[PDB]
Formats: C-alpha cells, sequence, structure tokens
RNA sequence: AUGUGGUUUAAUUCGAAGCAACGCGAAGAACCUUACCAGGCCUUGACAUGCUAGGGAACCCGGGUGAAAGCCUGGGGUGCCCCGCGAGGGGAGCCCUAGCACAGGUGCUGCAUGGCCGUCGUCAGCUCGUGCCGUGAGGUGUUGGGUUAAGUCCCGCAACGAGCGCAACCCCCGCCGUUAGUUGCCAGCGGUUCGGCCGGGCACUCUAACGGGACUGCCCGCGAAAGCGGGAGGAAGGAGGGGACGACGUCUGGUCAGCAUGGCCCUUACGGCCUGGGCGACACACGUGCUACAAUGCCCACUACAAAGCGAUGCCACCCGGCAACGGGGAGCUAAUCGCAAAAAGGUGGGCCCAGUUCGGAUUGGGGUCUGCAACCCGACCCCAUGAAGCCGGAAUCGCUAGUAAUCGCGGAUCAGC
C-alpha cells in the first residue's frame, strides 16, 4: 500500500541508505517487495575544451540520477519510527506514495 | 505575415489619424519602418530613416498593404 | 561593455523576448547551459574541481 | 526527393507534416 | 597545452566530490550559484587559517558546510567569537538555516592547496622562487609523503620572459586513477603580473 | 546552406591563418544578443566602498514631450531617533542635488602573463641517482642479439637501480551467477469485452547493483629465454571490441573578446542609455557541407523491425474545424506508468516507362499559419501556381581496414522562434 521512490547521483549511497530501509520494515512489521532499480536517467553535457576555437577535441560529462524503488504492503506503526523520522539521508532523495 | 492586427505602431497612427482630422503636413519622420502602411493614410509625405537619416517616401494608393522599410533602403550601390 | 551589460541581463526588460541568458561566474553570453547559469568553460573547471555534484567524466 | 516539399520524404527530412505527410 | 585535472579524473574514485547534494532539474542551478558565493566568501575572509577543502552538503533548508583548516584557533577565536559572526554572515545570503562543522588538517604539508599556497605566499614577498620550490617539496617529502611536484609559472623573480620551475620527487604517477593525488593550486599576484602555482601530492592506492 | 578571402559600406564589430584558420570562438545575430555605424540622449554614472555639504529625508499617483532613452513637471507624503521640549532642531536609516576619492572601458600589448587549449603524438620516447670511462663537452645505463602495439618483455653487458612515460588500476560493450518484482509474461494454469487486460507468477526478457569469467592456465610444434605458429575447451583468446587517459619538451602556436592579470591609453568620452541600421552588402575567389543528376530508381497506399534521450514559464494522447501549417476544445504524465514517437531504409500491392521525365526542387508570383512588442531591410512552416542548373563533374584532391565504409532514420544541447 505504501510506495517509495529513490533518486540520487551515488549509487553507493542508495544500494546503501535505501537496503537498510529493509531491515527497518521487514524485522519491524510485515512484507516488502525489494527494493528494485530503475532506469537511471544519464544527462551528458559536450564542452569545447578550450576557451577560444579549438572545435574538435572536447570533453564528454553527464550527470546520473540514478534510481530506485520500495513498496511496503503491510501499514504497522511498528514500522513507521524508523520510517518517519529514524534520520541517516545524506545525499539522497525521499518520495513517499500510497 | 500575421493576421490579426497590421502590428502598426500606434506613436505613427496617433499622429496620423489626428492629423487627418484637418492635417496636410511633410515634415512627418519616423524610426517605425517596421510598421504596415495603413488603410488609405496615403497622401502624406513620411520620412522613413534607414538607420543614418529620414528618406521622404511619398506614400500613393498602389502600395498600401507593405511596410514603411521598403521604401527606405539601408546599404548603399547594391 | 562586459560590466554594464552583466547588470543590463539582470533588470527585467519590456518584452521578455530581450532577456538572456549568461554564466554567472565568468559574465558569459555564449554555450550558457541552462541546467547550471553556466558558460561551457566556467563549468569544465568547477566539473574538474569537483564543485558539480554527481557530475562527472563520461566515458562509454 | 528529400529536397522537395510537397514529396512526403520531404516533409521527414525537414521534420514537418502537412497534406503530403499527415499524422495518421 | 596537454593534460587534465587531476582531480576531475578521479572523482569516481580516489577522490569524492566538494559538494554531496541531490538536486531536480530546476533546484540544481540556484543550490549551485549559493554553493559557489559561499565559498567566495569563505576563502577570502579566511585565508590566515589556510583552508583546503570546503566540503558542503545539504537536506532542504540546512547547510553542512564542513570547511577543512589548519589553524582551528583561528576561524574560532577564543572561545567562539568568529565562529558566530560566520554562521551570521552565510544566512543573510543563503536565507536557510546554515550548519558550520570545522576540521584540523592534520599535518598541512600534505594538503596540496596549502602547499601551494605556502610557496605563492613566499614568491609575493620575493622570495627565492627556486628554492622556495625546493624547500616545498622537501617539506612535503619530509612529512612521509610517496612523491609530491611543484610548478610554478613565469615572470619568475620579475624577469622580462616568462618562464617555468619544476620540482618533484619520489612517483607522482598521473595517469594511475588508483593513485590519490592531492593536486592543488595557488595564484600569484605580483608588481609584474600573475605567477601560477600548482603542487601535487602522492600518497595513496588500493 | 554555411565559414573565409576580396570588394563594397555610414557600419559591413573583433578575433582565428599551412598541416594545427576557413559549418572555427558563435551549443541559436530580427529588437536582446552587440563589442559596429547614424542619430536622440546620461553624465559620481547601469555596478562596489568611503568622504566634504545646503536641500528633502520610508513612499505613492499622474501629466506634458519624445522614436525610445531621457528630460520639463503637478500632486498625494510625514511614519523614526529623539522628550532635549508639555511651542519640537541635532546631516540615525533613507533619498536627492553640488563638489571629492573613485567606478567604467570587449580601448592596445598573447612578444610582459596565469589559466585553459591546439600541436608534433598516444608517437616510444625523455630523464635521474650512484658507480664506471673521458683533460673536457660528454659518454655508459638507454648500445648489442631476440621480441612486442610499446624503453613490452627476454638474454647478454661497467653498470646497479629508479622516476616521468608504455601497460595496468577506471567507464561502455560481449557470456554466466547472486540480490531485487506497478517494466516481463499462457513460460505454466485459470478466467479474457481476446489489448498481458484481469486475478495471479519471476521462470524468461529486461532494469541496476554486486560477483564470477581469461591466466598463454591446457595440448602440438619452434626457442636459451621472452615469445612465435598451430590445436582443444570456452560467450569470449594471446591487447576480445570501443572509451577515458597526452612523458621532458616543441612551436616566442592560440586566446588580454570567457575569466584572471603586469604595463600603456580614454574619463560631459575610447564610459553609459536608447531607437534605428549593420554584423545578412555582392563583379568576384576558396574551404566545409546539403540536394541532386534517377528504374539497385521516383511517387501513392497498406504493413510493427526494434534501439539511446527529452518533457509541469513543459511533452500534449483523443475528439472536432481547416487541403494543410495550425486553431478549438481536452485526458494522462513530477514520467521504465503518460507524451514527443512516424522510425526511415525494409516488406506487400499499385502507378510512372528512360523523358531534363511523375528524375531534380533552385528561382519567382500569390494566399495563408505560428513564435514574438515587432518578422521591410532579416524568421521558420503550410498550401496554389512557377518548375532553374543539373545526364555523375578539368587539372588537382578527401575519408574509410568491420559492425568500419556506404546508406536510413531517431534524440539532445543552445533555444520565444530560427
Ligand atoms: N584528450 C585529447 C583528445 O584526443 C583526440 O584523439 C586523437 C588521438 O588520441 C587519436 O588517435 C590517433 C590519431 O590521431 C592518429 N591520426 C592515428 C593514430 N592511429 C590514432 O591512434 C589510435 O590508436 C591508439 C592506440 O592504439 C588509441 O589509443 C588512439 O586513441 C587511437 N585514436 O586520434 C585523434 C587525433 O587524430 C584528439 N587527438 C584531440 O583532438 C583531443 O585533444
Ligand atoms: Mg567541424
Ligand atoms: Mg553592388
Ligand atoms: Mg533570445
Ligand atoms: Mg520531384
Ligand atoms: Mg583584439
Ligand atoms: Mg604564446
Ligand atoms: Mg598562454
Ligand atoms: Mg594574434
Ligand atoms: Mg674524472
Ligand atoms: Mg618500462
Ligand atoms: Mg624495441
Ligand atoms: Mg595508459
Ligand atoms: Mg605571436
Ligand atoms: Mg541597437
Ligand atoms: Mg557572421
Ligand atoms: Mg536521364
Amino acid at each position: 500500500k505504501i510506495r517509495i521512490k529513490l533518486r540520487g547521483f551515488d549509487h553507493k549511497t542508495l544500494d546503501a541508505s535505501a537496503q537498510k530501509i529493509v531491515e527497518a520494515a521487514r524485522r519491524s512489521g510485515a512484507q516488502v517487495s525489494g527494493p528494485i532499480p530503475l532506469p537511471t536517467r544519464v544527462r551528458r553535457f559536450t564542452v569545447i575544451r578550450g576557451p577560444f576555437k579549438h572545435k574538435d577535441s572536447r570533453e564528454h560529462f553527464e550527470l546520473r540520477t540514478h534510481n530506485r524503488l520500495v513498496d511496503i504492503i503491510n501499514p504497522n506503526r511498528k514500522t513507521i519510527e524508523q520510517l518517519m523520522t529514524l534520520d541517516l539521508p545524506t545525499g539522497v532523495e525521499i518520495e513517499i506514495k500510497t | 505575415s500575421l493576421k490579426k492586427g497590421v502590428f502598426v505602431d500606434d506613436h505613427l497612427l496617433e499622429k496620423v489619424l489626428e492629423l487627418n482630422a484637418k492635417g496636410e503636413k511633410r515634415l512627418i519622420k519616423t524610426w517605425s519602418r517596421r510598421s504596415t502602411i495603413v488603410p488609405e493614410m496615403v497622401g502624406h509625405t513620411i520620412a522613413v530613416y534607414n538607420g543614418k537619416q529620414h528618406v521622404p517616401v511619398y506614400i500613393t494608393e498602389n502600395m498600401v498593404g507593405h511596410k514603411l522599410g521598403e521604401f527606405a533602403p539601408t546599404r548603399t550601390y547594391r | 561593455a562586459r560590466k554594464a551589460l552583466i547588470e543590463k541581463a539582470k533588470r527585467t526588460p519590456k518584452f521578455k523576448v530581450r532577456a538572456y541568458t549568461r554564466c554567472v561566474r565568468c559574465g558569459r553570453a555564449r554555450s550558457v547551459y541552462r541546467f547550471f547559469g553556466l558558460c561551457r568553460i566556467c563549468l569544465r573547471e568547477l566539473a574538474h574541481k569537483g564543485q558539480l555534484p554527481g557530475v562527472r567524466k563520461a566515458s562509454w | 526527393g528529400k529536397g522537395d516539399r510537397r514529396t512526403r520524404r520531404g516533409k521527414i527530412w525537414r521534420g514537418t507534416y502537412g497534406k503530403y505527410r499527415p499524422r495518421k | 597545452g596537454n593534460k587534465i585535472h587531476p582531480i576531475g579524473f578521479r572523482l569516481g574514485i580516489t577522490r569524492d566530490w566538494e559538494s554531496r547534494w541531490y538536486a531536480g532539474k530546476k533546484q540544481y542551478r540556484h543550490l549551485l550559484l549559493e554553493d559557489q558565493r559561499i565559498r567566495g566568501l569563505l576563502e577570502k575572509e579566511l585565508y590566515s587559517a589556510g583552508l583546503a577543502r570546503v566540503d558542503i552538503e545539504r537536506a532542504a533548508d540546512n547547510v553542512a558546510v564542513t570547511v577543512h583548516v589548519a589553524k582551528p584557533g583561528v576561524v574560532i577565536g577564543r572561545g567562539g567569537e568568529r565562529i558566530r559572526v560566520l554562521r551570521e554572515e552565510l544566512a543573510k545570503l543563503t536565507g536557510k538555516n546554515v550548519a558550520l562543522n570545522v576540521q584540523e588538517v592534520q599535518n598541512p604539508n600534505l594538503s596540496a592547496p596549502l602547499v601551494a599556497q605556502r610557496v605563492a605566499e613566499q614568491i609575493e614577498r620575493r622570495f627565492a622562487v627556486r628554492r622556495a620550490i625546493k624547500q616545498a617539496v622537501q617539506r612535503v617529502m619530509e612529512s612521509g609523503a610517496k612523491g609530491a611536484k611543484v610548478i610554478v609559472s613565469g615572470r619568475i623573480g620579475g624577469a622580462e620572459q616568462a618562464r617555468t620551475e619544476w620540482a618533484a620527487q619520489g612517483r607522482v604517477p598521473l595517469h594511475t586513477l588508483r593513485a590519490n593525488i592531492d593536486y592543488g593550486f595557488a595564484l600569484a599576484r605580483t608588481t609584474y603580473g600573475v605567477l601560477g602555482v600548482k603542487a601535487y601530492i602522492f600518497l595513496g592506492e588500493v
């Protein structure tokens, strides 16, 4: 019944941050459809390296928004405690849906 | 090319309309070459700026759909 | 001119189409990535330093 | 072909749509 | 004119960012401009302390700003008189609640941007441009490094023709990703124009 | 079409100059941009910090004039320090004018510079320590024999080692495993208005994190060795394929117009603001490109090949009006969920019948649509008409060794639009 989207630039601070949200609902409540990894939005920017004319020759930058997903089916209040404000957000995004 | 207005500068009209209520002046000069020549506001002589000076363009009937700057040519020997 | 102009481009103007971008550092009109407000130059610079988060050398 | 507005291909190349290339 | 920035070459590995805050595609723009005029102000009124990194994090209207320095004493003031003034100065531009840790760089001769600054400082006080380099490297090797290298640009000693002095010791393998090479750059605005100081310190590995 | 040379201009702003300038700075010149010109204007200035001084001190609403900028104006206005006074004067904010320190300059110098870049060259190199040799500069090492993509490794050797390079450490793509179920499925079985749509299921596919896998490890031949030829197993051999990555140095290379910066120059102007024009000129010359010159083709209709990215001052399904561009309405989607989205080439049918053509789509007349204050100089699109050169290109000359070239469409950045 409860749906949480997880964005972020860093793939270790999702597979960490939101794989600890799997323990803080399994231990203190009921069923979880595990963490599901979403299509990542790669942004790429492409820049003429030098300040002045050197139009061939460039540098290539991406900015990669990783997305992950978790679903919890049984809303206990034994769960919404860690999943409420036992805070360890770091450089991560939090979407909460139903 | 538009169809909901002819996007003509009020500062010109206003000055032309409130000349048509008695007005037969030649020292009418403008910088709005971007304005359509409006339904029969003819007879008058508007001087249009080419970016260097105003040129007297005598406005007759055959040339009404057009813009003003079409008669103030901006570049020399073409 | 590039002072009286970094200033002018911030003023809200008669007509929104007279409006435009500018590298909020390196104060500059052309190649200005709107996702950053950053001139390609003053940008490759930050991108290198680590001052643009999650931005990284692309290689594929 | 590709240079002709009144073909379908002229449209495609130009990215446009019209009589000569309708949206289904 | 060759050669990539050694930090930027490493960001994914053996070097992480000076700004660890996510944003959507319409906040990022402003959370950056702020992010920057921050360092613009900090670095300017905090040279004395000698700041290496100006780390930053976010989580919606609060900001980390974990400034690393050689001389913590100078940012604080005897008790807490300056660190107050700074938290106060910050929120006047940053319309948010500015937190603010402070860190000691335990050994400043292994912080490349400090070593740069050091050498740059000497140059502005017309010092022996070539020995500065020589010494600086030594100092850095002396505090236990795996290698180092320092570079100064041109107009060395106010000479008419620009030149370029360098010196180095041990390893500085700029092509190895798994190296950990703190890099740093200092200016040096002198009576006869700018010189440029670059500094490389090898330490790391697996 | 575009960039450049030249010429022309009031101006056609500046730079870039063989390779390594010329679809380059420009990842978006109608006004903005804009640095150029012509005219109307402002001068302590569009922006920063302070000083000397009468005037008002927060502020609000018009009018005249003009193209706009600006300028000449008439009103609404009395909040706060201070009580020192029970009659309110003292430059506390703040705002004005008059001076002053200053701002401002995309003015010049890349041969005063930083930085960043280009370049020889991803070429196999350039060095150092100590020892040894030489009066010395220097040499040896780094020569020699083998080998490699490689100063890669091997064997030798008055050298023994090392550093910057090479390779490796990193990303993408090939095979498999683990972890995970609003995207996958009759794979299994069930219901299906037969659209994975419905309960249901992660098997598979995929998505994205972490592992595995390759080592000349194994077999035959050559070799002193490195390594070389061949074989098996394996998705993949001997660097599996593509990136990222650029030694000491060279070019007084490039940029003072991104920025930073030493010096010199302008300060009712070399600063500023505006409207208008110019950067779009056209007797010419060159570079890079597009579309062609057709039947292995062109046109029209039907027909799932699938594959990276963008989208809430947005992507717009679906209905309707218009030949259409587009205009009305209007659902879904902060997006693996909804949209841009048709992929095109291909396939199936039908037409054309070798013609300057149903090839080609320049030029030009006319009617429109959209963005935008505004589309004459200067936008893209649609529709009618008009159909130019062009029948595969002189001397010269360019790219590419495999999922390459050739060909076909698709997306993005900048961006109102282009
Ligand atoms: N990081 C720098 C960038 O590298 C670019 O890539 C350049 C090179 O790395 C690249 O490689 C060269 C090629 O230049 C040259 N004309 C012929 C040569 N065979 C190529 O080498 C080739 O083989 C090597 C090793 O096998 C590869 O690693 C290399 O990247 C590949 N291109 O081709 C480009 C130039 O011809 C550009 N040099 C330069 O514009 C840009 O700065
Ligand atoms: Mg090119
Ligand atoms: Mg002529
Ligand atoms: Mg614009
Ligand atoms: Mg045709
Ligand atoms: Mg110049
Ligand atoms: Mg130079
Ligand atoms: Mg230079
Ligand atoms: Mg030059
Ligand atoms: Mg001797
Ligand atoms: Mg080697
Ligand atoms: Mg060899
Ligand atoms: Mg390498
Ligand atoms: Mg020169
Ligand atoms: Mg102008
Ligand atoms: Mg041009
Ligand atoms: Mg023929």
